């Protein structure tokens, strides 16, 4: 992540991020709504960060330092460039909505009143089709990626030294290879939880309550489609084991 | 330190997310209680042994039968949760959550955890449950269910007051080391 965004999302909540004199000007319900919207953006910033560790620290580092057989790096990090493109674009939209809402003279005081439309756009049309296609591919290759990782770590000395080297810093404590893969797979099922809690505090404007209700429905339809499109790939699986599924 | 992996399973209202948050921060948040939990790696020393315990939640995966099992590979200990204010969450343990964990995590120790133990003597909870001919889960009902499902052990805690929380994760670490 970049320093500007890390500092904007350093506090544990929106109520601790804004100045206290600004917080005092809002009703309790607005503060509860903004605290959950802040959590959605903060966790999206961290999810994009997880994808950058995968593309830049691991994938590119293995290509530039190690002599792995062709197709091995793709097997460890399936669809990472596509996932990075989807979420970096979505994060850009969330951060621009926050930036436009800032008070003049402030880099931290804002209120986002219209999130629903942004979520409907993300979870409908071509962006939804791309999210569905990419997670159905990623989640079907999840078990294969973990097994390939374990095999390489156990048998390749240079691979083991590389992993131990780049995961040694304390800021990588939660982000080893297997941990990044599970963090990405789990991201999509966090959205309905976050959206339902934002909706709970967005009744003040009927158009916003309706938009968030529509967005929640679209995220659930995407999750159902992804879940129905998954079948774990396994290296060396025979056609007979596949058609006898 | 040796690395171990813990996954918590249970119904949507069982309190698993809150339990992970309170343990990972060593505090019930005073300003904002997060909606979700990403992951965490706890430094735990139990009975003289140092462990790095990776913590994972399954919240949000309850309705997705092909996504949810992706949380299980190489799990060392399972926390199987129910809420003491919800006898219905205890009922779903033996024939929904238990066969799933036994299939994807063979031979992995399961600790049955009764969450929200502070609601066992809460008048509002006792009144709401009496309308559906129910009462808070009794300690013997929790122990018998843990005995029935072949759990390594039975434990209770309250994320709200932190009582029992540290003991759950220290025992989970010991189970993961066996
Ligand atoms: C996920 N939908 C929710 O409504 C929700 C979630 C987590 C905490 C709270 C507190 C109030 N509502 C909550
Ligand atoms: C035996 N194959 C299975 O896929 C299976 C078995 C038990 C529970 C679940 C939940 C999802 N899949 C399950
Ligand atoms: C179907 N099995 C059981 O119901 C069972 C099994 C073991 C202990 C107890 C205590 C109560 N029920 C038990």
């Amino acid at each position: 992540s970049m320093e500007m965004d890390e500092k904007d999302f350093a506090a544990d909540s929106w109520s601790l991020a804004v100045d206290s004199s600004f917080l005092q000007q809002h009703k309790k319900e607005v503060m509860k709504q903004q605290d959950v919207i802040y959590e959605l953006i903060q966790t999206e910033l961290h999810h994009v960060r997880t994808l950058k560790i995968m593309t830049r620290l691991f994938r590119t580092g293995m290509l530039e330092e190690l002599h792995l057989e062709p197709g091995v790096v793709q097997g460890l990090f399936p669809c990472v460039d596509e996932l990075s493109d989807i979420h970096t674009r979505f994060l850009s939209q969330l951060l621009e909505r926050r930036r436009q809402a800032l008070c003049p003279g402030s880099t931290r005081n804002f209120v986002i009143h219209r999130l629903g439309d942004l979520l409907i756009s993300q979870f409908s049309g071509p962006s939804a089709e791309q999210m569905c296609k990419t997670y159905s591919e990623f989640c079907s290759r999840h078990s294969k990626a973990l097994k390939l990782y374990k095999e390489l770590y156990a048998r390749d000395k240079r691979f083991q030294q590389f992993i131990r080297k780049v995961t040694r810093p304390a800021v990588l404590k939660r982000h080893g290879v297997q941990e990044c893969i599970l963090l990405v797979t789990q991201r999509i099922t966090k959205y309905p939880l976050l959206i339902s809690r934002i909706l709970q505090h967005s009744h003040g404007i009927e158009e916003e309550r309706q938009d968030l209700t529509t967005a929640l429905g679209l995220v659930k339809e995407l999750l159902s489609n992804v879940d129905e499109g998954i079948y774990q790939l396994e290296k060396g699986a025979r056609l007979q084991e596949i058609y006898n599924r | 330190a040796i690395r171990k992996k813990l996954v918590i399973v249970g119904d949507g209202a069982c309190g698993k997310t809150c339990l992970l948050i309170v343990f990972s921060k060593d505090q019930f948040p005073e300003v904002y209680v997060p909606t979700v939990f990403e992951n965490y790696v706890a430094d735990i020393e139990v009975d003289g042994k140092q462990v790095e315990l990776a913590l994972w939640d399954t919240a949000g995966q309850e309705d997705y039968d092909r996504l949810r099992p992706l949380s299980y590979p190489d799990t060392d200990v399972i926390l199987m949760c129910f809420s003491i204010d919800s006898p219905d969450s205890l009922e779903n343990i033996p024939e929904k959550w238990t066969p799933e964990v036994k299939h994807f995590c063979p031979n992995v120790p399961i600790i049955l955890v009764g969450n929200k133990k502070d609601l066992r003597n809460d008048e509002h909870t006792r009144r709401e449950l009496a309308k559906m001919k129910q009462e808070p889960v009794k300690p013997e009902e929790g122990r018998d269910m843990a005995n029935r499902i072949g759990a390594f052990g039975y434990m209770e805690c309250s994320a709200k007051t932190k009582d029992g929380v540290r003991e759950v994760f220290e025992m989970a670490t010991r189970a993961a080391l066996q």
